[PDB]
């Protein structure tokens, strides 16, 4: 038995009116017992606006997924495939919206059998060999936008100098 | 950020058997004296934060570009290397209120270069963010 | 995405009347200074009034989205 | 490109590449090894005094630990089959003029 | 797919007559300013009264469709 | 200015074990005689 | 995050460390004794 769930957000801030682009991909290894990489990447790019009641409209250009690389390594990392959608919607301010989305499922079975003897009672089942598969895949993509606001920013108040005041009379000074 | 954690244990059998020169069986193999055993047994836990701060200066409405890119190196116990760049590229200027609004373009990350060097190493994946923002 | 001095200049253009008003004659000399970030006018009266009364509807706030994208597998 | 600006101070139009070429027994422990790093801007100075026209800090900290799931966890002799590993880095590039 | 200033400025072309009315004069200058999602117009009184109009009759809604394809075997 | 601290300590395993001429174990183990230590310890 | 430079944020310096010395350019270009 095999069991996944992954969870991935992207997050990307902008004016209204003026595209975005974000683009991002990792590697993700597993150490063998005695080293497996997968190549997620994700690149979206986005052109939203207001409209009425506030809500938020957005033209979506999306793809996401990983790349083809094949001891359970297959069966740790994540290998979500590869996903490309394009489309256009809008949503109402505070909701999220499941703009694309596929389900999967795959059910098989395989029987065989010797014709006359597998079928006497008690041992006849020694004979036979039985194969069975059965595999549930959901991928979902949703969105969910926001205005920002004054309570969005973090407040810092301060700013880190990269380097001290003290450090830099020592080593610029004359000597004394 | 990042934390991790992967653990497995357990055990895999093979086997072989036969009767007089007569009767073979092979349990859980491919194709063709008794059995193997298999024992894994392992836990490990990776945890890894990284912050970097580029900083540049420039006047306002007049573009200004930083790019940079190191090299770290870790020994090994008895020489694994990832190469972090950076590009930065940015457009500044005023507004009301004395808001700070700002153009930008910005690359960042690492190369992909794979004995747990990789489990000490940044390997931070890449980004790149093309945007426009203004911040009080 | 156009320049609010280009956009001005081409809609003051190829007219021939008077008596303008405003709804939510020569040519006007329009140019853009980017080093400052400020637009240089040359125009009668009329024309200079209505041209800061369009640019002050025009430009305003610029609202900031973000936008959050949930995969789930 | 410099120039001078009211009150005496001096304005420059300044670009900047510096740094090193990549060349790996603790030799890369001893020398340099700065990477590189390009900077193009303008800016101007009062004259008496020094500005950090560029900048860049970089802070990393990993931990590992790899162990046996049941035995490792025995409280004397289980600390015999831990591997512990650390590495900890602090860097500062400054550029002023 | 034709933005309305395009698809408007190209209906209010090559017509010799006045006296209009809507069905559910000289030329008119209407330009497409994207970076605040805007129209600038500029005409007479009842051309610009006939342009409102037509707009307003043109962009309401846009209703959503959600369409889930079924493959079995 | 630039500063570093990496040090390792500890043991990785690795193992054998058979019984008879029909039991074989691999502990800790990719693929096909008795336990391997390597101990590490250092700090630069 | 951004922030406008002030007066304060410069460094003070109020000096100049020469390159080379005055005494060691006349060793270097004077006249030999």
């Amino acid at each position: 038995k095999k069991k996944a769930n992954v969870v991935s957000r992207p997050v990307i801030l902008t004016q209204e009116n003026i595209p975005a682009i974000f683009d991002n991909n990792r590697t993700f290894y597993v150490s063998l017992v005695g080293l497996e990489h997968v190549t997620y990447g994700t690149l979206i790019n986005v052109i939203p606006r207001f409209s009425s009641r506030g809500q938020i409209e957005m033209s979506l250009t999306i793809e996401d997924g990983t790349g083809n690389s094949q001891n359970e390594n297959t069966s740790v990392l994540p290998e979500v495939g590869r996903t490309k959608i394009s489309t256009i919607a809008r949503v109402p301010q505070g909701k999220s919206l499941l703009i694309g989305g596929y389900t999967h499922e795959t059910n098989s079975n395989e029987i065989i059998s010797i014709p006359f003897l597998s079928s006497i009672p008690v041992i006849g089942n020694v004979f036979k060999y039985k194969t069975s598969n059965i595999s549930n895949i959901v991928r979902v993509f949703l969105i969910q936008p926001r205005e920002i606001k004054e309570s969005s920013y973090y407040n810092t108040a301060e700013y880190k100098s990269l380097i001290s005041e003290r450090e830099i009379q020592k080593t610029t000074q004359i000597i004394p | 950020i990042d934390k991790s954690e992967l653990n497995n244990l357990g055990v895999n059998w093979q086997g072989t058997a036969s009767f007089g020169d007569s009767f073979g069986a092979s349990f859980n193999m491919s194709s063709s004296n008794k059995f193997i055993a298999s024992v894994m047994a392992l836990n490990q836990k990776k945890k890894a934060n990284v912050v970097s701060r580029p900083v540049i200066l420039t006047q306002e409405n007049i573009p200004a570009i930083f790019d940079n890119n190191r090299t770290f190196y870790v020994s090994l116990v008895g020489l694994e290397h990832v190469t972090y760049g950076t590009l930065i590229n940015v457009i500044p200027r005023f507004s009301s209120r004395g808001q700070i609004e700002m153009s930008l373009t910005i690359e960042d990350g690492t190369g992909n270069s794979q004995n747990e060097n990789t489990s000490v190493l940044p390997e931070v994946g890449r980004t790149k963010i093309s945007t426009i923002a203004r911040v009080p | 995405i156009p320049g609010v001095a280009t956009v001005v200049e081409r809609l003051l253009n190829n007219g021939k009347a008077l008596s303008n008003r405003q709804a939510q004659l020569e040519d006007v000399s329009l140019i853009a200074y980017p080093e400052t970030n400020s637009i240089l006018v040359k125009g009668n009266d009329q024309q200079i009034q209505i041209i800061r009364d369009i640019i002050t509807q025009l430009d305003v706030a610029k609202r900031h989205i973000e936008l959050s994208l949930w995969i789930i597998d």
